[PDB]
């Protein structure tokens, strides 16, 4: 029969933990790192792109950072092919809610939503999880300003700075001794660099390898914008931050 | 017993000189009650605008629907979507339920940002384009917005003076029709700027 | 019968590989060479026609194929696998795009759906991942000339220029000492047929060789006039011909 | 490595297909059965082990029509022979549904033949464990044939399959030689009655039953029927007889 | 070997058996013993009931499948059970249809293509249990054995189940005999009952551990059991 | 609708009127009838034109697809039984009547289809309700071996029996040339007999003229 | 509508008018009733052009699968997938259909299909609103193996009285002849058929 | 792990063994087959052993009629190359049914070899032990010869051949093709086309031919038929009558 090759990857360890999700965050701890910081006027989302050529188009490229509603991002970190997957039903589910109710979807509710995806491939189905652990930033009417994430477990929680891929322990205790909930939009901007630079992996940091996005509420205007940050604008951060 | 001529309503079209414009009245009713002198029957995705005349019901549920497809689109392709595309999505969705369409009658207005260039566009409810180089009319007094475009129009006028002639179109069509009315609101549509102007007319 | 298989074939190994992936990414790197160019013009793609016998007709066999008129792709890897990916791509621009919006999808839009496709034989239930890498090439209106790989597990990333296969590593490096931002297509399919040349062994001609360009629009290629707005396919495979002359000059 | 014998669709090394190798030894296992082609028709012979006294004589027929003009007869497991009978039987009725015409013997052995073939393509399924020996009159002749697990088959003058093949085989090819002009469909009754006594050598320790069946013609009119009482004993007697 | 061509129906061992059905029929003779018999005016059916202490009840080995037939297990009652209803509705279908009652050979032979679905497919299992099916039909008497791998034999007498050899040696010898009891239920039925015994070793037949079924010319498929069995110990 | 098709030396020509209409309404006083299927296989269509447009585009993107498949050009034929087999499917609900045309590796076709599925092939076909008028004029002119340039004309000569004679027909003529060994031409308002005269009055109104009772600008920037 | 199959010595013809009606429009006036779905099995289409036509391709794309099977096909079996079709499908369909074939071993046959789907094999046949007015001239002029000149003659007189009476049936008389010999067209214009 | 030799997943080199074990099924017949293209013709040849006595030669044969124009050779056991033979006719007729016209012969290779391809990609379907060349006279191609394989490959060929021994009837025609200088048989007649496949065959062979160890395909405009024995005799007459 057929049994024979089966993998089983839903099932529980002697132990009660399951083997899938936990190969997957194995999988997850050598992607990029993601970086996200809540302030009290916005958030900050950066990522490092892993591998990199001098031919990559990087005007043209994204593979870490995507825009899910107009209020509502998230940071990959994983198979970035599995993150497309539920990128594109997360970005139905806001749409439906929209339709529905005629209001943007509350951040968590979207979020609660693609984690229980993430749990199903968990509980039945026989099929492999996402390889992807996401951060979400994002904003509602209801709790302003919020950080998420979630990993192939299903599970999600709430943070005020947080990070998803390779040296997450190093990039954590970085952030855990320079954060302060008064910060400020681009103090957490100069906090995501600087703990990417102290936990990267390569040489130096350059603009190259790097992706940025702030969600802030530009206050000439009253409302909430997203910002994904250019090359170039990058770049000038950079030089800024005192990195060159 | 027909679905387009319950609730009543006319929407109107016209290009102009680097412009285009579109116009609607505000009328919700139940056969002869009047129930709402505020119902807008025209929408806008981006720089894309959209009037649906017909069943009310029908013409909330379209434009939830292009607003949700239009989102999605802007997503994936990181632009907005243009006239002449969005011109082939309504077409497109209508046909989808060729044997229970939706009764309305959706007509398209915008500029292309690209190439500047105006457009305006009416479907029939199973999604038939009709992609005109002067006005469309759509609505329960279609007839009459016929009789007063095809005298009224003239070609390349400019943004101030199209709005005279599709203001007094809609206005005096309106005027002839028991189901059409109760307020009126016109669209001057430019490249740059988007200006929208609520009309005075009879009340009954 | 029935497929009993719903299960996946392809899962995660304790040190978080993807198996699967893996293999199927070095049945790619046995691939005859493979690459694409993008000028400031155009793009070119091409590859070796690694004829397996002289008997058979190498020209009845096209690697470089048209996926919509303005995008063609080629690979490395195998190429039964190819070819179904290829009418499935071909048709997916029909199915999700071109029978909605009226017009054919973008190159990252055409290029996301056929990743989908692939990442799917990753995850679904029954199949093993496709042993191919694709490269494709194209123009749209609002984003000009692109190219993009796409690998076995379904990631693609876009490149000014890049090499797939047997020798990709070698003719990575010949690309990124030849290539410029100021690039004309001319110059590309130069740059092209030099670096492939590295990977060629025996006869290197118009006959052996595979290239296709994304340029102006071909509107001798259309069919058809009557259209103003219709102006033909931006995708053109070179002739044997218009090779060896272009080979002259190398 | 090993292994390649266990699950059914796979192709071991040598390009083989062990479990269809291994059905073949439940046929080879199975009482002997034979098919001989005459000049107008063709008879069915096969080889009834008597397991003992309490077995009713006469009662368990072993040989099934299709339709009204084709016998078939098989060796190995006999469930899985009635499994193909009642599969023939459905695929000539529907045929003649179609067609109005009775199925034609080389149409009704590919429909065997897809069918058992079908059942070397999937690891859910077991291949067929029998050899089975069919034919009958149709528009231009008479056609004998014989199908194996595989689901091979080719036209036969003679067939045979069982314990007792190579004697049967033998005997077969003794009467193809000294005959080439054709047997009658008389003859070939005799003859087959002999071949089965012959080929019960190799399980001489048993005793057994007869059963024979044909369709000729002109002894039948071309309808498939069972050899009985004279016609039967008359070949009997003429085995028994050159059996010393 | 064994080991690893046994773990389900559908993979033949290199010899050419298949081990599910065997252990199968494994099932059967670990079950308690039942006897058939026939002669040209009736059938019966001797069956020997087990009992698991000495404070439950002998279970029952013997199933009427309509007003001609039935038949007597030994094995997995379960399975008994599934086979019978199937038999019931094929007699009911039979005569609901046709207007006709099954005859006893069309039965032995949807009961054998029942069993053998279940021993080419994945996912299924044989079933354990064996059957003796009697019947008085158009054709007169008759006796079937159904054995799980599909095989289905008619025969003048027979027995299955733990030490059934006896018996059956026994109406091998007694063969021309009982085969000529006809118009003597009583005769034929004492007749079981001796060839039954013939099995035994542990205990000897009681009156709530006895259970006799006959059928015939002018006699419908009937169960005796108890008391009304006493007449035969 | 006036819709012909028309055989000629080396190849065919089809042309059609460009009037839509609602009722006694013209809703478009010049739609395209002509359809292309593939670049050298065109369609005129005539009955409900949502469904004239929508099979001819359907068919059209899967004659596509096999022409890629099979790496030949796509034969008339083939647009034929895909479009017969569609429409007969439907019953007649897809109110699609149509006259096909084109040139392929076989020739030149000309072929006509109903919305019920049935086919017909000729070297003159008319259809909509333009179609008697039209076919009045065809039965009287034609004849084999017309040159291209006659085929045209009777072509052209074929619609505007429809223009002038059917109330349901009006406006321009549209044709399209398919030649056995060129590229098929579409030729847009090949004709254009129905030009509005000159208004009587210009009717701009003088700016001010409209009572406005509230004025604001719309934001289309996100 | 008028259509007929007439069998004879040598073989089997098929007759039929080149009339389509919509009303009292005549939509087609060179129609081929006379469909082929073997190279010897052909047959004569009445009633719904668009039902007759689905049918026939259908007919023909199982004779072809058939014949790569079991090769050629008896008529009899032709005239069986035909009524298949037709009986199967009663409710929906309005075909009258004349099936005829030549067979080397049972040379030319007819098959006649009405509206309910029931199949009737005649010496001939004929078929169609146009027939109704031929059944009496039919019925005594008909003689069984006549020669391929009379057959041709008796279909031709008897379609071109057909044609007079019913306004359903005009244009030119199409024939197909069906022999050992192969595969014959024949084509009869108005002033050869309409003066006799 | 050493499962990747059952089913059709990758092996850590990238391979797939079970379409290689696949391949090797198709010698398993051990015959030898060639395919050539005449001037309007395509010729198709293949070996013809009956070793059992008491078979019906008449029957057994490798050679199939898909199609009213297209022909079949399979190498590999005959109940896989009947499988292919019954879905090549089923395409083949449905084909002309959607479409309107022949199926052509190069479309039908193509499609055949997805279909293989498939079973390459889906674990539950083994691949077909086969390799099947098609040929025909395409009506907008000309004499045709596409050949497939287990692993979904398909490609046209001047000339081709396969089984055991593959390599010296390749190797011959090779050498044939490097002297003629053209791509086909430059022979009018099928006739002379069939005697120039069947001359090769013996000359890479190294073995003579009875009528009774070949048979013979061809395929002309419009049609498809294979020789008798009497026709086959009639061409090993001729080619006698030379050496
Ligand atoms: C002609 O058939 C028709 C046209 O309005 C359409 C328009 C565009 C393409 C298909 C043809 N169709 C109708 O239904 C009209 C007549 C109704 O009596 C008209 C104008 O003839
Ligand atoms: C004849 O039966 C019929 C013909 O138009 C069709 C045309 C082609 C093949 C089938 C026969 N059928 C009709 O319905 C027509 C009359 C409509 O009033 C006619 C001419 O009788």
């Amino acid at each position: 029969g057929s049994r024979r090759y089966d993998s089983r990857t839903t099932i529980f360890s002697p132990e009660g933990r399951l083997y899938q999700v936990e190969y997957a965050l194995e999988s997850i701890s050598h992607a990029g790192t993601a970086i996200g910081i809540m302030a009290s006027d916005g958030i900050v989302l950066a990522a490092e792109r892993k591998v990199t050529s001098t031919l990559l188009e990087q005007d043209t490229s994204t593979e870490k950072l995507y825009k899910l509603n107009d209020k509502i991002a998230v940071a990959v970190a994983g198979l970035t092919a599995d993150a497309e997957i539920l990128i594109n039903t997360a970005r139905i589910h806001a749409q439906n809610y929209l339709k529905t109710y005629n209001e943007d979807i509350p951040v968590e509710i979207l979020v609660r939503r693609l984690s229980d995806i993430k749990q199903g491939y968990t509980q039945h189905g026989g099929l492999r999880p996402f390889g992807v652990s996401f951060i979400y930033a994002g904003y509602d009417d209801r709790y302003g300003y919020q950080l998420y994430t979630s990993n192939p477990s299903g599970n999600y929680t709430g943070w005020k700075a947080i990070s998803v891929g390779a040296n997450t322990s190093a990039a954590q205790t970085l952030l855990q001794m320079d954060y302060k909930d008064d910060m400020k939009v681009d103090d957490a901007i100069e906090l995501a660099l600087k703990t990417l630079s102290k936990t990267t992996d390569s040489s130096a940091l350059t603009y190259d390898r790097l992706e940025f996005a702030t969600i802030r509420k530009g206050a000439n205007d009253g409302e909430v914008y997203q910002k994904i940050f250019k090359p170039q604008e990058i770049k000038d951060i950079l030089v800024k931050t005192g990195i060159t | 017993s027909d679905p387009s001529s319950i609730n009543g309503g006319i929407v109107v079209a016209m290009t102009g000189k680097d412009c285009v414009a579109i116009a609607c009245d505000l009328r919700l009713g139940s056969q002869s009650l009047g129930v709402s002198n505020k119902f807008e029957k025209i929408f806008h995705y981006g720089h894309v605008f959209l009037g649906i005349t017909g069943l009310a019901t029908d013409v909330t549920t379209l434009n939830e629907m292009f607003r949700y497809k239009t989102n999605l689109y802007k997503l994936k392709e990181e632009r907005a979507i243009e006239p002449e595309t969005f011109t082939q999505l309504v077409s497109s969705s209508l046909y989808e339920r060729r044997f229970g369409p939706y009764f309305v009658g959706p007509v398209v207005a915008g500029i292309n940002s690209k190439s500047g260039k105006p457009f305006i566009a009416g479907f029939d409810l199973i999604g038939c384009i009709d992609e005109a180089k002067d006005f469309i009319v759509s609505g329960t007094a279609s007839d009459q917005l016929f009789g007063m475009c095809e005298s009224l129009y003239e070609p390349n006028l400019e943004p101030e003076d199209l709005f005279e002639t599709i203001s007094q179109a809609l206005l005096n069509a309106a005027d002839r029709d028991a189901l059409s009315g109760w307020g009126a609101v016109v669209y001057i549509i430019k490249k740059d700027e988007v200006v929208k102007r609520y009309l005075k007319m009879r009340q009954d | 019968m029935t497929d009993r298989y719903s299960f996946s074939l392809t899962t995660f190994s304790p040190s978080g590989k993807l198996g699967q992936i893996d293999y199927a990414l070095t049945a790619v790197k046995q691939g005859v060479t493979s690459l694409g160019i993008k000028a400031t013009n155009g793009v070119v793609i091409a590859t070796e026609k690694k004829s397996s016998s002289p008997l058979a007709m190498s020209e009845t066999l096209s690697k470089v194929s048209l996926l919509t008129p303005d995008i063609g792709a080629v690979y490395s890897g195998m190429g039964p696998d190819y070819r179904v990916l290829v009418d499935k791509s071909r048709k997916v621009a029909h199915t999700s795009y071109k029978r909605i919006y009226g017009e054919y999808p973008p190159t990252k839009l055409l290029v996301s759906e056929v990743a989908k496709i692939m990442q799917e034989a990753t995850q679904s239930g029954g199949v093993r991942p496709f042993g191919v890498s694709l490269l494709i090439a194209g123009h749209d209106e609002f984003n000009g000339f692109s190219l993009y790989q796409v690998d076995p597990s379904g990631s693609y990333f876009p490149w000014k220029a890049t090499a797939i296969g047997k020798g990709s590593v070698a003719a990575k490096t010949f690309l990124e000492k030849r290539w410029n931002d100021e690039l004309e297509l001319e110059d590309a399919i130069h740059i092209a047929l030099l670096t492939l040349k590295e990977s060629v062994e025996g006869e290197f001609n118009g006959d052996t060789i595979e290239l296709a360009i994304i340029g102006d629009e071909n509107p001798d290629l259309l069919g058809y006039t009557g259209i103003p707005t219709d102006k033909g396919p931006r995708f053109r495979k070179l002739t044997s011909q218009e090779i060896n002359d272009r080979l002259e000059a190398l | 490595g090993t292994g390649y014998d266990l699950s059914n669709s796979v192709f071991s090394p040598d390009g083989r297909n062990f479990q269809v190798e291994y059905a073949v030894k439940a046929v080879e296992n199975g009482t002997t059965s034979i098919g001989i082609k005459c000049n107008d028709g063709v008879v069915f012979a096969v080889e009834k082990l008597i397991t003992s006294k309490l077995l009713v004589p006469q009662k368990n027929v072993k040989i099934q029509v299709v339709d009204r003009h084709i016998g078939c007869v098989y060796s190995g497991l006999i469930p899985d022979g009635r499994h193909l009978v009642n599969r023939g039987r459905e695929e000539a009725a529907s045929f003649k549904k179609l067609y109005k015409t009775p199925i034609p013997i080389p149409a009704f052995a590919d429909r065997l033949g897809q069918y058992v073939q079908a059942h070397t393509l999937y690891n859910s399924v077991r291949p067929f464990g029998v050899s089975t020996i069919f034919g009958g009159v149709d528009k231009n002749g008479a056609h004998l044939y014989m199908l194996e697990p595989s689901g091979s088959y080719w036209g036969y003058k003679g067939a045979a399959t069982g314990k007792g093949r190579q004697s049967a085989k033998a005997e077969l090819e003794k009467l193809v030689d000294h005959h080439p002009e054709g047997l009658s469909a008389r003859e070939a009754v005799k003859q087959a009655a002999k071949i089965i006594y012959l080929a019960h050598e190799d399980n001489k320790e048993k005793d057994f039953e007869l059963e024979i069946s044909w369709c000729s013609l002109s002894e039948t009119n071309g309808l498939h029927k069972f050899v009985k009482g004279d016609l039967l004993q008359e070949a009997i007697d003429f085995a028994q007889k050159e059996i010393n | 070997f064994r080991n690893n061509y046994d773990g389900d129906t559908v993979t033949f061992s290199p010899t050419g058996r298949l081990f599910q059905v065997e252990y199968a029929l494994e099932a059967i003779k670990q079950g308690s013993v039942t006897v058939g018999l026939r002669s040209n005016t009736h059938a019966v059916l001797v069956a020997l009931k087990r009992n698991a202490d000495e404070l439950s009840s002998y279970q029952k080995k013997i199933i009427k499948c309509d007003e001609h037939m039935g038949l007597s297990l030994a094995g997995l009652a379960p399975d008994a059970r599934v086979l019978s209803n199937y038999l019931r509705q094929q007699c009911n279908y039979s005569s609901l249809v046709f207007n006709r009652k099954l005859a006893v050979e069309r039965a032995g032979h949807l009961l054998c293509d029942k069993a053998q679905k279940n021993t080419q497919s994945y996912g299924g299992r044989p079933y354990g249990v064996g059957l003796l099916i009697i019947g008085y039909d158009k054709s007169g008497a008759h006796l079937l054995e159904f054995q799980p791998s599909g095989n289905v034999t008619e025969l003048y007498g027979t027995a299955i189940g733990a030490r059934s050899q006896g018996a059956k040696t026994y109406l091998e010898r007694t063969l021309d005999t009982f085969i000529k009891i006809d118009g003597n239920p009583d005769e034929l039925i004492k007749a079981g009952v001796e060839a039954i015994s013939q099995s035994l070793r542990d205990e000897s037949l009681t009156v709530d551990n006895l259970s006799i079924a006959i059928v015939g010319k002018d006699t419908p498929f009937t169960i005796y059991d108890g008391e009304a069995v006493a007449k035969y110990i | 609708t006036t819709i012909v098709g028309v055989k000629f030396n080396n190849g065919v020509v089809i042309a059609a009127d460009t009037r839509s209409t609602q009722g006694p309404i013209v809703a478009d006083k010049n739609c395209a009838k002509l359809h292309r299927i593939s670049p050298k296989i065109w369609c005129a269509g005539a009955g409900t034109a949502a469904d004239t447009e929508a099979v001819t585009q359907l068919i059209g993107s899967n004659i596509e697809l096999h022409s890629l498949y099979t790496s030949r050009e796509p034969r008339v034929v083939s647009a034929l039984q895909m479009l017969k087999q569609h429409l007969f499917k439907y019953q007649g609900h897809i109110g699609a009547y149509l006259i096909v045309a084109g040139v392929d590796p076989t020739g030149s076709h000309l072929f006509s289809i109903h919305a019920h599925g049935s086919t017909d092939v000729g070297y003159y076909l008319s259809l909509g309700s333009g179609s008697l008028a039209a076919m009045a004029v065809l039965e009287s002119h034609w004849k084999q071996d017309l040159t291209k340039e006659e085929a045209i004309k009777l072509a052209s000569d074929a619609i505007q029996a429809g223009i002038w004679n059917d109330l349901g027909s009006g406006s321009n003529v549209d044709v399209c040339v398919m030649e056995i060994g060129k590229d098929a031409e579409y030729l847009r308002n090949y004709l254009t007999p129905n030009v509005r005269e000159e208004k009587q009055k210009s009717y701009k109104f003088p700016r001010g003229t409209t009572a406005v009772l509230k004025e604001s600008i719309v934001n289309i920037c996100d | 509508t008028s259509i007929m199959a007439v069998t004879f010595k040598d073989g089997v013809i098929l007759g039929a008018d080149s009339r389509t009606t919509t009303g009292a429009y005549i939509a087609n006036r060179v129609t081929d009733k006379l469909t082929r779905v073997h190279d010897k099995i052909w047959c004569c289409r009445s009633g719904s052009a668009a039902d007759t036509q689905a049918i026939a391709d259908i007919v023909q794309y199982h004779l072809e699968l058939y014949t790569s099977q079991y090769g050629t096909p008896s008529t009899e079996t032709a005239a069986s997938v035909f009524k298949e079709l037709c009986y199967e499908n009663k409710d929906n369909l309005t075909a009258g259909i004349i099936v005829a074939g030549y067979d080397d071993k049972n040379k030319g046959e007819v098959y006649t299909i009405p509206l309910g789907g029931s199949v009737h094999k005649l010496p001939y046949a004929i078929a169609g609103s146009g027939s109704t007015f031929i059944y009496g001239y039919c019925d005594k002029n008909f003689r069984e193996n006549m020669s391929k000149e009379e057959t041709v003659d008796f279909i031709k007189h008897s379609l071109s009285q057909a044609i007079k009476w019913d306004g359903s049936s005009g244009g030119v008389i199409r024939m197909v002849v069906l022999t050992a010999a192969g595969v014959e067209r024949l084509i009869f214009y108005p002033d050869e058929y309409e003066q006799l | 792990a050493g499962y990747d030799r059952h089913i059709t997943i990758f092996s850590p080199e990238g391979r797939l063994y079970q379409v290689e074990y696949a391949f090797k099924a198709t010698n398993q017949t051990n015959i030898n087959s060639l395919a050539v293209r005449g001037k309007d013709c395509t010729v198709v040849i293949s070996q013809k052993k009956v070793p059992d006595k008491l078979l019906d030669p008449t029957t057994v044969s490798y050679i199939f009629c898909i199609s009213r124009t297209i022909g079949m050779v399979v190498n590999g056991p005959i109940p896989d190359a009947r499988n292919a033979a019954l879905r090549a006719k089923a395409e083949a007729a449905e084909f002309r049914y959607k479409y309107g016209y022949d199926m052509p012969c190069d479309v039908l290779a193509k499609r055949m070899a997805n279909l293989s391809q498939i079973y390459t990609q889906r674990a539950y379907m083994r691949p077909l032990g086969v390799i099947l060349t098609f040929v025909s006279v395409d009506e907008e191609l000309g004499p045709s010869i596409y050949k497939t394989d287990p692993a979904g490959y398909y490609v046209g060929y001047k000339a081709t051949a396969t089984g055991p021994k593959q390599q010296e009837i390749t190797t011959n025609l090779e050498n044939h093709f490097k002297k003629s200088k053209i791509d086909h048989i430059n022979e009018e007649s099928w006739e002379k086309v069939v005697e120039f496949a069947i001359t090769h065959m013996i000359d890479a062979l190294g073995t003579e031919f009875s009528k009774n160890d070949l048979e013979v395909g061809v395929a002309t405009k419009d049609k498809f038929f294979t020789l008798s024995a009497e026709n086959i005799e009639e061409r090993l007459v001729a080619i006698a009558e030379q050496d």
